[PDB]
Formats: structure tokens, sequence, C-alpha cells
């Protein structure tokens, strides 16, 4: 078939312009209006929209010819997946009475489709990431209900496995994907991504959390965590290279090893030393995953799912201690990965579909696929 | 509507290009590689020919047991898209 | 592989200009 | 309906259903609103067998679309790397511009499409041709940080073209189809190559009777020398073709031209020992005592190439059996020099002297015994060779036999009653070659003898 890019300018708009319209009539037959602590409030769900943006849009952004699709279709998947998430918690949670808490909650549902995504990013267009974004919000959405049906928790409370749905969701739509590289400046630039994820990942561990000493213990444990496995990824990645360099791309992702190990438990830690030991555990995890993983398509999302496995590990230890609830457990943490793995295969068959008029295996990871160039011939 | 009247082989024109003539003029011999010409007659007229064509397929074999892992059995349309 | 003959060195090398050339006649002198 | 049907077939690749459309009266050269005909659809979706077919029912190569486009153009855009290999092989400019000025080498340098980019700068498309924006497929390559295309268009520069002409190419497979088309849009069968050789010429060399036939009837030059003299009669008569020799001569080929150094064909066919072509050059008119540059005539060469059937033909046809080269050699000295001692064998049994002097001298019986050829002796002497004759220098076979130390040579010339007291020029017997050479075997056999 032809290499060269089919016209999207029939498709692209009509359906992004329809899904808007959609939106905005949903959100006036169905959503609804309504202190001291506004700003207060107001910050963590904007510490959550600078990571969402800034930090999972440049992290991507590392390929060589592929950084202005990575950061811009992030901001759009963002945009899309927030109001769709506003929709869907409101639905499946029940009018949607609009808050900063209902807009955190669903930005980090958006965040979760955002770290799917890379993992199939360079791969797909603009509408095969929407289908996405509409499909694993509803699909997280779909989990976090079942869960709360079953096991009796909060649906709100439930949007913690975010990190390993997310993760093997987005493994699972890569490896349905058709089967197919880094520069100085777009490798800064992620840095800038990384540093920002790895700063605010604190206020990832605690949206969720009432209490005001939760939200400290969990932040205090991220904090040191984070810290802990930035040395141990920055100083073992040496180990985990057939030159015996840095790697630049393994920083960028190792650096949040702390934070997701101890991601569903740092409220539950209650010394400092034992998050900075679970840190160092995830740096050592990460270090392993590197050396070893490619061995047996991105390695860095298959380390951050072997991460996110292993820190519901360490909730069930931890939870023990603050075994019918073992079984409980375990059961929830399969049950939400064997959601995750089926809702990326049926994305990923819709994903392979002819009309979304998907990129040429032989253009993947190139910005001229969807983006204006000069002094190129155009049409035929 | 696709019923076979008789299948001309033309040994005698086929023979003569594959350099077989001595061999015989009725039986069809042909050396591999080179396309040779048959004729195939139907009982009625053909009406549309495009979906009688999508109707057909030959198949060769030879020896006692054919079979595709041998090579000692094909299946191939009539169409202008074959592998010539 | 089954393409080479299409280009211009290989075809000249197919050819051999100097099968058609009178090589020469050695004698190979005894004395030195 | 009918045309747009044709075009949607041509689109999808139902080659079938758009043969059926040209069968029923569809003019083929038909385009859509966009001004792309059939070949150019096909060329977008990479249809390899439409666009031959297309090709073959007489479509209009180099039509452009409303953009200027050739067929070309949008198979290098589109990267379809075996339609770009088939239109280049029919005859597409790969030069052409559209009306922005864009190259096919420009679309696929903008594309990343490696191979389509060594294609063509391998047929000849220039590098350095701009669009109307002054852009090079170098700039554009290096805009969009296609590295490999960019490496490969700096590596490649301004080499050119190094695949063949494509009617050469055509004439190499035997292909009457592709030297049809190619012939229909250009009219010259006597394309050049740059080693100068004519599409008639490569016909020659692999006998492609159809082809050859097909270039003689377009009006190809039977007689076409290049400047190393090598006719299509002179490829002919060397390969051994012979159908291909008759159908030159039944043409107009002429039999006594010469090659730089003098060749006829029937030093062509002599040299290989083609017995057959060699009769029907000399049926023809063909000199058998045409000389080369060093005076070699066909026998001559027949004896070095141990073609003993063609020594036996060119004898029978009147061949001088006791012809000389500048050096003075007769083809027996060139059967005694090369050891072919059944050439030796039929020269002796038609008359040749045995005793022939070169221009050193030297007999055959003489050069048999530099050379180690005891059977070449053998029948030399069998045959009257004086086995006491000297050179200009007094050399007699068993001197330099024994100054080339072959052990067998010097037996069976003792044997034979060779003296070994003979001296030359200077007063040096067999003895002394031995000692000055060294060969300790062959000094001690003489000592052993009356030395
Ligand atoms: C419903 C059951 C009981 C009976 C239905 C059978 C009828 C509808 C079917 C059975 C076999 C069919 C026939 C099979 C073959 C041909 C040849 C083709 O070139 C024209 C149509 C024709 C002639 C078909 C017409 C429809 C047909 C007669």
């Amino acid at each position: 078939s032809s290499k060269y890019p089919r016209s999207v300018r029939r498709c692209l708009p009509l359906w992004a312009l329809t899904l808007e319209a959609a939106l905005i009539l949903l959100f006036y037959f169905f959503t609804h209006y309504d202190q001291k602590g506004l700003v207060a409030s107001y910050q963590v769900g904007q510490d959550l929209t600078v990571m969402a943006a800034l930090g999972l849009g440049f992290l991507t952004s590392n390929f060589r010819r592929h950084s202005w699709s990575s950061v811009a279709f992030n901001l759009f998947m963002l945009a899309l997946g927030v109001q769709w998430a506003i929709l869907l918690d409101g639905f499946l949670s029940q009018k949607v009475v609009i808050t900063l808490f209902s807009i955190r909650l669903a930005t980090m549902s958006a965040m979760s489709v955002l770290i799917s995504a890379g993992a199939v990013l360079g791969k797909v267009n603009l509408a095969q990431l929407v289908v996405m974004v509409l499909v694993e919000v509803t699909a997280l959405g779909t989990l976090r209900m079942v869960i709360s049906n079953i096991f009796n928790t909060d649906y709100h409370m439930n949007l913690r496995h975010f990190y390993v749905f997310a993760a093997y969701f987005g493994l699972t739509v890569a490896w349905c994907l058709p089967k197919p590289q880094r520069a100085t400046i777009p490798s800064l630039s992620a840095m800038l991504g990384a540093l920002f994820l790895w700063m605010f990942w604190p206020s990832v561990n605690s949206p969720l959390l009432r209490s005001p000493i939760q939200r400290k213990n969990a932040m205090f444990n991220t904090y040191y965590a984070l810290a802990v496995s930035v040395v141990t990824a920055i100083s073992g990645s040496s180990l985990a290279h057939p030159q015996r360099k840095i790697s630049m791309t393994y920083v960028h992702s190792a650096v949040l090893a702390g934070g997701v190990a101890v991601g569903t438990s740092c409220h539950l830690i209650p010394s400092p030393w034992l998050a900075m030991v679970l840190g160092l555990v995830a740096g050592l995890i990460s270090i392993g995953g590197a050396k070893c993983l490619p061995v047996c398509i991105s390695v860095m999302h298959s380390i951050f799912s072997l991460l996110g496995l292993l820190g519901e590990i360490t909730y069930i230890v931890l939870l023990v201690l603050h075994g019918f609830q073992v079984l409980l457990s375990i059961g929830e943490l399969s049950l939400a990965i064997v959601i995750a793995l089926t809702s990326g295969l049926l994305t990923g068959l819709l994903l392979n579909l002819k009309i979304w008029k998907a990129p040429h295996v032989a253009k993947y990871f190139d910005d001229q696929v969807f983006w204006k160039f000069p002094h190129l011939a155009v049409g035929f | 509507a696709l019923g076979i009247k008789s299948c001309d082989f033309q040994a005698a024109r086929n023979n003569e290009e594959h350099h077989t003539k001595a061999l015989s003029s009725r039986r069809l011999f042909v050396r591999r590689g080179q396309p040779f010409t048959i004729i195939l007659y139907f009982r009625a007229p053909v009406r549309a020919f495009l979906p009688a064509l999508k109707k057909v397929a030959l198949t060769a074999q030879t020896g006692e047991q054919p079979s595709k892992i041998n090579r000692t059995q094909a299946t191939f349309p009539i169409s202008s898209l074959g592998d010539r | 592989e089954e393409l080479q003959d299409d280009y211009e060195d290989m075809m000249e090398e197919n050819l051999e200009q100097e099968e058609y050339e009178d090589p020469d006649i050695p004698e190979s002198q005894m004395e030195e | 309906d009918a045309a747009t049907s044709f075009l949607r077939a041509a689109r999808s690749g139902n080659l079938d259903k758009a043969l059926d459309h040209l069968r029923n009266g569809v003019d083929i050269n038909t385009c859509n609103q966009n001004g792309l005909n059939g070949l150019h659809l096909a060329s977008k979706e990479g249809h390899v067998k439409m666009v031959v077919e297309l090709l073959h029912k007489e479509i209009i190569l180099e039509t452009t679309t409303k953009k200027g486009n050739t067929a070309l153009h949008i198979a290098a855009l589109a990267g379809q790397d075996e339609v770009v290999r088939e239109l280049v092989n029919y005859g597409a400019n790969v030069n052409a511009q559209s009306q922005k000025g864009f190259t096919p080498l420009y679309m696929a340098a903008q594309e990343n499409h490696l191979e389509v980019v060594k294609f063509l700068l391998e047929n000849g498309a220039n590098q350095n041709v701009a669009t109307e924006d002054g852009f090079t497929p170098l700039a554009v390559a290096l805009q969009q940080g296609h590295e490999n295309v960019v490496a490969h268009l700096i590596n490649y520069g301004t080499k050119g073209k190094v695949r063949l002409p494509a009617l050469h190419i055509a004439a190499r497979n035997d292909d009457t189809r592709t030297a049809a088309v190619l012939l229909q849009n250009d009219p010259n069968p006597d394309v050049l190559s740059k080693t100068g050789f004519t599409p008639l010429h490569i016909a020659a060399h692999y006998e492609n009777l159809n082809v050859a036939q097909l270039l003689l009837n377009r009006g190809a030059s039977v007689n076409f020398t290049p400047q190393n003299g090598i006719t299509p009669l002179h490829i002919a008569s060397r390969r051994g073709n012979v159908i291909m020799v008759r159908l030159l001569l039944d043409r107009g080929a002429q039999i006594e031209t010469k090659t730089k150094d003098e060749l006829t064909p029937l030093h062509c066919a002599a040299r290989n020992g083609h017995v057959r072509i060699s009769e029907i050059l000399l049926d023809h008119g063909a000199p058998i005592q045409a000389k080369t540059k060093n005076g070699l005539s066909p026998i001559h060469m027949a004896a070095q190439g141990d073609h003993l059937d063609c020594v036996r033909l060119l004898l029978q046809y009147d061949a001088e059996i006791d012809d000389i080269t500048l050096d003075h050699l007769t083809p027996l000295h060139v059967a005694a020099h090369c050891g072919h001692h059944r050439v030796a064998k039929v020269l002796l049994d038609k008359g040749a002297k045995p005793n022939s002097r070169a221009l050193n001298g030297f007999t055959p019986l003489h050069i048999a015994c530099k050379k180690n050829h005891v059977r070449v002796m053998e029948l030399l002497l069998k045959t009257g060779a004086s086995i006491d004759a000297v050179t200009e220098s007094g050399l007699t076979p068993l001197h330099v036999a024994s100054f080339m130390g072959h052990l067998p040579i010097v037996k069976n010339l003792l044997q034979r009653g060779a003296s070994p007291n003979v001296s030359n020029v200077k007063v040096e017997t067999p003895l002394h070659m031995a000692a000055r050479a060294g060969h300790t075997e062959v000094a001690k056999y003489l000592l052993q003898n009356k030395a």
C-alpha cells in the first residue's frame, strides 16, 4: 500500500468536532455547578494538571522526529480525557456535580490514559488516540465500579489501581499494533518533563486522601522514596547498559520508580526509612528490568508494569500489618489486571481498523505524517 | 450456467512451442516454466464474464499421492493477477 | 542477485572486451 | 460509468475488471477530476501487474496530473519501489519536473524512501535540480532529518547513471514487450551505453533472437562498430551463437570487419573452437588468411586453443599450414608452445614442416623441449624433426632441456641419440647449462652419459 499518509482533512475535524459537540450537549443535560481552603484544594488538582500536561507530554518527546506529536497529542488527549472522565465518573457513581475534587479525579483518570499512550505514541494518529482515550477512560471507570460493587469500596477510592491498570492497558494496546532514535535536544526536553513528574509525584500519591495526617505521611514517604530511587537509577544505569554509560532514556522513567513503588501504600508506611528501603528496592528492580527484560515493545513500559505489580505486592505485605484480606486484595488486583488486559485487547483490535487511516509501519515516529512542514510536495 | 462442454489442450501448437513436437501431436508435452495454451468450451453462453471467472479455479496434480507440501499439487485461480 | 547484470560495470565484465584483442605473442627469451 | 469503474478497478488493483473495461472500449487515457489516469492510481497503490499491463496496452507514460505529477512522481512519493523500478524499466523520465518543480528524487528524499532514492540515483537522477523555492533533495532531506537519505545523497554525489539503459536491460532478458514499449516511446534502437555498446550487442551476446529481430526490424545497425571495433557479428561468433550469427549475416552483417586489434569474426570463432560458426563464416566469404596486428591467422588461434576440429575444418578450407606470425611462428610452433600434441599431430599429418624456424631460430622441437612437452617432442621426432637442429645462438634441443631442467626430455633425447657434447656460440655444453641453472639430476644424467 501507499506509504504516503492518506488525507485526514475529513476524518479528524469531523471526529473531533462531533466529540466536542456531544460533550457539550452531555454537560448541558447532566452537569451542574457547586471557601477557606479553595486555593489549597485547587493546588492539588493544578499539580496533577501540570504533571499530566508537561511531564507526560514532554517525557515521551525524546524521539528524534516525534517530539511535536508527543507533546501536542498528549495535550489533546488530556483535554478530551478530563471532560469524558467528568461525565463518566458522574454517570457511574450516582446529576453530575462539578467540583474541584471532581476535576482532580477526572485529571487522574486522564493521566492513566496518558501513561498508557506512551507505549503506543509514534505508531498511531490522533483519531486512534481519541478512541484509546474514550475506551480506556470507560474501562477504568467500569473497573472501579465493579470493585465498588464487589468489594464494597468507594468508587473514587478505587482509582488507586491506576498505575497497574495504565501500565498493562498500554502494554496490551502496543502489543496489538503492527510491528515497525533519540536526539540531544528532545532528550533535554524529556528530562524537563521527567523532572516535573518526579517533583510533583507526591501530589499523585495523595489526591484521594481526605485526612491531613495521611496526606502528610504519604507525601513525606513519596518524597524520600523518590529521592532514593533517583540516586539508585542514576548510579545503576551504567550496570544495565552494554557500553557502561548512563542512559538518559532509562533515567527519564527510572526516576519515578520509588514513587510507583510506594504509590498505593505511602499512607500506611509509618517511618521514612521503610519508604526509603522501598525506593531503593524499586531502583534495584528497575536496574534488573532494564538489564533483563529486553532479553525476554517499550522496555520502560515493561518495567513500569513490573513496578506497579511490585507496589501492589508491597501494599499486600503492609496491609496485613496495619488471611482473608490477602485473598480479597489478590482478587482485586487480579480483576484489575484482567480487565486492563481485556480492554487493551479490545482497544487494539479497534485501533487496527482500516478507517482510522493509521500511519504506515515504515512511517512510525515521524512528525511529517501528522504535521505541516515547508518545501514539501503535497498530494498527487 | 458454467457447465463445461470440452477442453482443447492444443497439443500440436503447444508441442511446437515447447520443442516436444517430435514426441507427439496429440498428447500434450510441455516444458516447465513456459506458458501453454488451452481452450475451455462451455455448454451454454457465458453471460457475465467476471463472476464466472471468480467462480472457476484450476488444480494440477502429479503422482499417486499429490500434496501441497510435496509440491505435487497446486490450486490456482484463472486471473490476470496470477504469479506467472 | 538476479539484478547485477543491469549495471554497466557488470555488463562490461560480462561482455569481456579483452577476449576480442590479440593479447601477446610470448617468447620468454632463454638468455638474460 | 465505464471510465469511472475502470479508474476504480485501477485504484483497487482489479486487473480482470480493468481489462474487461478496456476490452469493452474504455479509453485507457481517461483520468479523474484530479487528472489521475489508471497508471497514476496503480502507481499510487503499488499494483505492479496493473502498471505493467497498462504500459503494455499503450498508456501515455509521461502523462501529468493537474499538479504536474507523472506516474513516477506518484510512485516515488508513495514509496512504491517495485512500481518505480518497473516505470524506469519502461522509460519513465527520472528527471521529470512537476509544476512546482519537484522531481521524483525530491519526492523520495522528502518521504525518507531510501531504496527509491538509491534506485533513482543509479538511474541518472540529478540531485542538483532545484524546485521553484530553490530547495534540493539534499536540502529537504536535511530539513526533515532523514539522515540515511542525506548520507546516501552526499556519498553518491554526481557519479551518474550506473545502471544500463532500459533497452539494454530489455535486450538482456529477451523481453520483447518492454523493448516494444521503449521503442514506441524512444525510436532509437541504437541507444549507447557508457561502454559504447548497443542493445543489439547485448542481444547477440545472450543469443536473444526475439529482441534482436525486433531491434533489427526497428532500424538497428547490424554493422554498428564502436571504438573498440566489436560488431555484433564479432560477439555472436565469439560466443558460439550459431543462430545469431546466421540472423546477423542474413540482415547484412559484414564478414571482413576488423576489431581494434584487427580480429575478424572468423578469428573470434576459431579462437573459441566454434566449428559450425567458422564454416558458416567461410561459406559467406570470410578470408581464411586474415591476420591480426601480430600476424595471427585463424589457424593460429585454433591451435592456441587446442581446438582440434576447428584446425581440421580450417585445413580443409585451404588454410595455409605454414603461415607465420610476425615472430615467424607457424601453427606447429603454437601447438608446441601450448603443449597441444593433438593439434601437432593433425598439422604434421597434413604436411606442416617439422623444422620451421622462428625469429631466433627456434624449431618446434626446441619450443617443445623448453616447455617440457614430451608428447609434442615424441610426435615431432616421430615425423622427421631434427634432433640436432641449432638456433641462431647454437642451442640444441638438449641444450634447452638441460637449461630448463626437464629430466624426461633430457632422458628421451639422450636415449634417441643426441650428443651431449654439442656447444653453443660460446663454448658451452648442455652440462654447462645444467651447472649454471643448478639442475643436479639433469647434470647427473648428463655425466652418467658421455658428457
Ligand atoms: C428452499 C428449498 C426447499 C428449495 C430452493 C432451491 C432453489 C431456490 C435453488 C436450489 C438450486 C438453485 C440453482 C442452482 C444453480 C443454478 C445455476 C446458475 O447459473 C443460475 C441459478 C441456478 C439455476 C440456481 C437457481 C436457484 C436454485 C434452483
